[PDB]
């Protein structure tokens, strides 16, 4: 299962001062980027525009085009109509896509923060406030209401062209989206909070995909003090994580981090300290 | 809420040898940030940024990336100014840690 | 120079003819379209909004098309009226709520030349309701083929041509006045007037 | 939908204050006003989204928009200018994306009122010859000698409007075009059948109605304060 995620930020500052940055992602795959300063969606991958002709692309951009300068204006017209209830600076972030599944079943959706809080999403045929946003919003979501127009298109990118289009994406990107990748390990150590405590450190970089197992170890005992850091980027679409463990000094020795990753193909990786 | 800054490098540090240096600097809002990627206290040069984005929460994240060669002597920095903070929040890369 | 051309600016017409008036824009994104027609010295009325890709409307003897791709609408009159004499207005609004802006066309004045049947005409003089002394001269029941000139004599007043439509009898006529401080026999002398008008005494 | 404005026509000096007002009962949110120039399209002035709310159009400049009420929004010209010389409109509307316009106001900004002159208006009963040459007979009216050209001409028989068989010259003419401020001249036309104006109990009226100074105008001449006044003339029906 894969989730395309279309994410817009939008910082108006004041009444004049406005700017819209776009990123978006086909799982953790980077796919277009489109800054505020360009006329122009950009592909950031070879396989970017799918199985959409030149034509249905040059179509669905106008229409984002349209929608950029559009939405500026109309949020600058919303500020307006509900002053002086709200007042700049303000931050509008919408998340909208789709989630694939097997035999060609998909859900969609389109999600909008406002300053930071979730509060508008479109659902059906219509945009609606959802649990907890203040009741001020009832005439924004009015007015977007009132445009038929607007509500068949975002319809029509919903239901049809966002599934459309990311099962010919998962066709054209499949080799990067399958991609396997070796992570490389190497072991560290600091001193913890505890007066004569170590912390050992297993660094692990370069794999993908995602899912990975990283245990210290004493033989066959895997030590259950290990704890897991987040998951973090590298700059060339991989992973990196590392694992602590708190022991006593003196007590290193006969220690050794275990990583399991599917791009090893069984030969995990063992590194005693 | 208050950027929290990550640094780390690409492959195993080995004095010497070139390498990458990342900074991951999340959880910020608003998304206005200044971040900086420092050899001995000293701005590095033509860092590479990544598109900013935001996760499920709504929150930003960016990583800042360099070459760098670790040494024995030289220090390397990742420097973050953010309406949230004060004063400009400073994290040091240890290699150890 | 505007975002809302349209053409002609101005044209005439004999009454039963039919015209075609054009609207072309540069608006984005363009929501709908709508005709207005407004009567000299009074206010808008709507004829028909468009608001599909390749859309037709009709009301009565106005029919209207709108081709967004090339951002062009057409507004056809069939069978014009002399009460069709206005100036129609092309507007295009920018959203389909009322976060919109409309972009108005700047007009086109149409003329509609009256159908007189059976003229007969006649210079008339009036006298004035109060003073006996005071009258005007009264040219009247002429053909639209006949033309009013201004008048040679500086303190003699000569009116345009104006057309008076009497509904419950289905019947126009045109006129023009005269008057100063002269006899009605002298009074459209500078005027090309028809050989058989009629001069009572 | 219904919108109305107030006063329809205005005869204003450079300098002056005046307000435009529009008043709607759709209690609708969304107010705009607009003005209409001889070559152009309809601009935006200025918009109001409710009571208090007060937002520029294209063309904000010289005027000042008041939103007292939901009701009620004035345009205000504080220091009058002829290039303010215009048809001014106002429209209401809900959240849908039409605008509901109304009747329009003349306003005319002149650089002195020394000029200004209401109406003589004269009544020219129908031609006898007329009568039995048609069937039919022209009444005619005609105002005089007044200055600026903001008059409405009207025909009333038995104290109701008649639209019917008249016909008002589409402009003034200028009794004096050599001069700079000459007085004008109209003329209207009203016909009837010989047998309606033959009948004694039919009461005819021409009214002009003349735009000129208000109350509250300074007035230095000794000639009559030419005030926004209604000039008429009347004539009863005869065999
Ligand atoms: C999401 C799936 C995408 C899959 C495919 C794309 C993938 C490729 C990569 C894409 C990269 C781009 C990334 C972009 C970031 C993601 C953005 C997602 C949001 C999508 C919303 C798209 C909306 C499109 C419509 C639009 O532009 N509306 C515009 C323009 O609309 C006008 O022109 C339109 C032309 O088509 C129609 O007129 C023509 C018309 C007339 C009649 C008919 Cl019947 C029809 Cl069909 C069409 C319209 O009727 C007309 O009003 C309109 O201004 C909208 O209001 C814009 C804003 C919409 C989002 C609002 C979000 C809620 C904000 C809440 C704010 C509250 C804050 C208050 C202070
Ligand atoms: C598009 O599909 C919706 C229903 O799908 C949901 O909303 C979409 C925007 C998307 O987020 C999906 O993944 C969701 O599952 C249709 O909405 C229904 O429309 C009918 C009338 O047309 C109405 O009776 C139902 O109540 C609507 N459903 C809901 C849940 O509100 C919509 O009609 C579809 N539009 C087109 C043009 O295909
Ligand atoms: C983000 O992009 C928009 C759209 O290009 C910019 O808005 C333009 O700003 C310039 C002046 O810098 C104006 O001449 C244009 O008329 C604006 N375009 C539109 C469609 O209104 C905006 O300035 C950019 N924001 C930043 C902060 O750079
Ligand atoms: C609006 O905000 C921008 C960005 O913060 C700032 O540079 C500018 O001074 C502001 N403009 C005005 C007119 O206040
Ligand atoms: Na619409
Ligand atoms: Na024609
Ligand atoms: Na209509
Ligand atoms: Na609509
Ligand atoms: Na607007
Ligand atoms: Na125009
Ligand atoms: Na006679
Ligand atoms: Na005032
Ligand atoms: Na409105």
């Amino acid at each position: 299962n894969y989730t395309f995620r279309c994410l817009q930020m939008s910082s108006f500052a004041n009444r004049s001062w406005s700017r819209t940055d776009s990123v978006v992602w086909l799982g953790d795959l980077q796919t277009h980027r489109w800054s505020n300063d360009s006329a122009t969606i950009s592909f950031t991958k070879p396989w970017s525009q799918g199985k959409l002709s030149n034509q249905q692309w040059e179509k669905l951009q106008h229409m984002f085009q349209v929608y950029r300068v559009s939405f500026t204006r109309d949020i600058q017209e919303l500020v307006k109509m509900m002053s002086p209830k709200e007042d700049y600076p303000i931050e509008i972030q919408l998340s909208a896509g789709c989630e694939m599944y097997p035999g060609n079943a998909s859900e969609s959706f389109l999600h909008v923060a406002f300053q930071g809080k979730y509060v508008v999403r479109f659902w059906g045929t219509s945009w609606q406030t959802v649990p907890g946003a203040p009741s001020w919003l009832d005439l924004p979501i009015k007015v977007l209401n009132a445009d038929q127009g607007t509500s068949a298109t975002v319809q029509m990118l919903l239901n049809d062209t966002c599934p459309l289009f990311v099962r010919g994406l998962l066709e054209a990107g499949k080799s990067d989206l399958e991609k396997q990748e070796k992570p490389v390990a190497w072991l560290s150590s600091v001193p913890s909070s505890a007066h004569g405590h170590r912390q050992l450190v297993c660094h692990v970089s370069g794999f993908y995909p995602k899912p990975v197992w990283v245990m210290w170890m004493r033989g066959d005992q895997e030590q259950q003090g290990t704890h897991r850091g987040d998951f973090l980027p590298n700059a060339d679409e991989t992973w990196y994580l590392q694992a602590t463990l708190d022991v006593e000094a003196g007590e290193e020795a006969g220690l050794a981090c275990r990583v399991k990753h599917s791009s090893l193909g069984g030969q995990d990786i063992i590194l005693y300290w | 809420k208050t950027p929290q800054i990550q640094v780390y490098s690409r492959h195993p540090p080995e004095n010497g040898k070139p390498n990458i240096l990342n900074c991951y600097v999340t959880q910020f809002h608003p998304p206005h940030i200044e971040i900086q990627m420092l050899k001995n206290g000293k701005k590095i040069p033509k860092v590479e940024m990544s598109d900013m984005s935001f996760s499920k929460d709504w929150s930003f994240y960016i990583l800042a990336h360099t070459e760098f060669t670790p040494t024995e002597t030289d220090t390397y920095a990742c420097r973050v100014k953010h309406a949230s903070m004060a004063e400009p929040k400073t994290v040091y890369w240890d290699r150890d840690m | 120079k505007t975002q809302v051309e349209q053409s002609p600016q101005s044209l005439v017409v004999r009454q039963g003819e039919n015209c075609v008036l054009q609207c072309n824009y540069s608006v984005t994104p363009d929501n709908h379209l709508r005709w207005f027609k407004q009567d000299t010295g009074k206010g808008l009325v709507s004829l028909t909004v468009l608001v599909d890709q390749k859309d037709k409307t009709s009301n009565g003897r106005y029919s209207a098309t709108l081709d967004k791709d090339a951002k062009h609408s057409t507004l056809h009159i069939t069978a014009t009226l002399l009460d069709d004499t206005a100036t129609y207005i092309c507007v295009v609004g920018d959203r389909g709520s009322a976060l919109g802006r409309l972009h108005f066309g700047a007009g086109t004045q149409l003329i509609v030349i009256p159908d007189i049947q059976n003229p007969d005409p006649a210079v008339y003089q009036l006298r004035d309701s109060k003073s006996s002394d005071k009258s005007v001269c009264l040219f009247t029941d002429f053909d639209s083929q006949t033309n009013v000139s201004q008048s040679k004599d500086s303190d003699v007043y000569i009116t345009d041509k104006c057309v008076l439509d009497m509904r419950s009898m289905d019947f126009k006529s045109n006129s023009a006045v005269a008057w100063s401080n002269f006899a009605c026999a002298n009074a459209f002398n500078n005027s090309i007037i028809p050989e058989d008008t009629f001069f009572p005494s | 939908a219904a919108v109305t404005q107030s006063p329809r026509n205005k005869v204003a000096v450079t300098g002056g204050k005046v307000t435009l007002s529009c008043n709607q009962t759709n209690n609708h949110n969304n107010m705009y006003w607009y003005r209409q120039d001889t070559g152009h399209g309809l601009r935006l002035i200025h918009y109001s989204y409710g009571a208090g709310s007060t937002e520029k159009g294209d063309i904000p400049d010289g005027y000042k928009a008041s939103r007292p009420s939901q009701e009620n929004f004035s345009l205000i010209l504080e220091l009058a200018t002829p290039s303010q010389t215009s048809v001014y409109f106002c429209a209401s509307g809900d959240e849908g994306y039409t605008q509901y316009f109304g009747p329009g106001t003349r306003l005319l900004v002149l650089e002195d009122l020394r000029n200004v002159t209401p109406p003589k208006v004269s009544l020219f009963e129908p031609s006898k010859a007329e009568i039995s040459h048609t069937q039919k007979a022209t009444l005619v009216c005609l105002a005089t000698g007044f200055y600026p050209d903001h008059v409405e001409l009207s025909w009333w028989v038995n104290g109701k409007e008649v639209h019917s068989g008249v016909c008002t010259d589409p402009q003034p003419l200028k009794e004096q075009p050599a001069l700079n401020d000459s007085r004008y001249s109209l003329s209207s036309r009203l016909r009837v059948s010989a047998t309606f104006w033959q009948n004694p109990r039919n009461h005819f009226r021409c009214q002009v109605q003349f735009y000129g100074l208000s109350e509250n105008d300074e007035w230095t001449q000794d000639r009559a304060k030419p005030v926004t006044q209604i000039v008429s003339a009347e004539a009863w029906g005869r065999a």
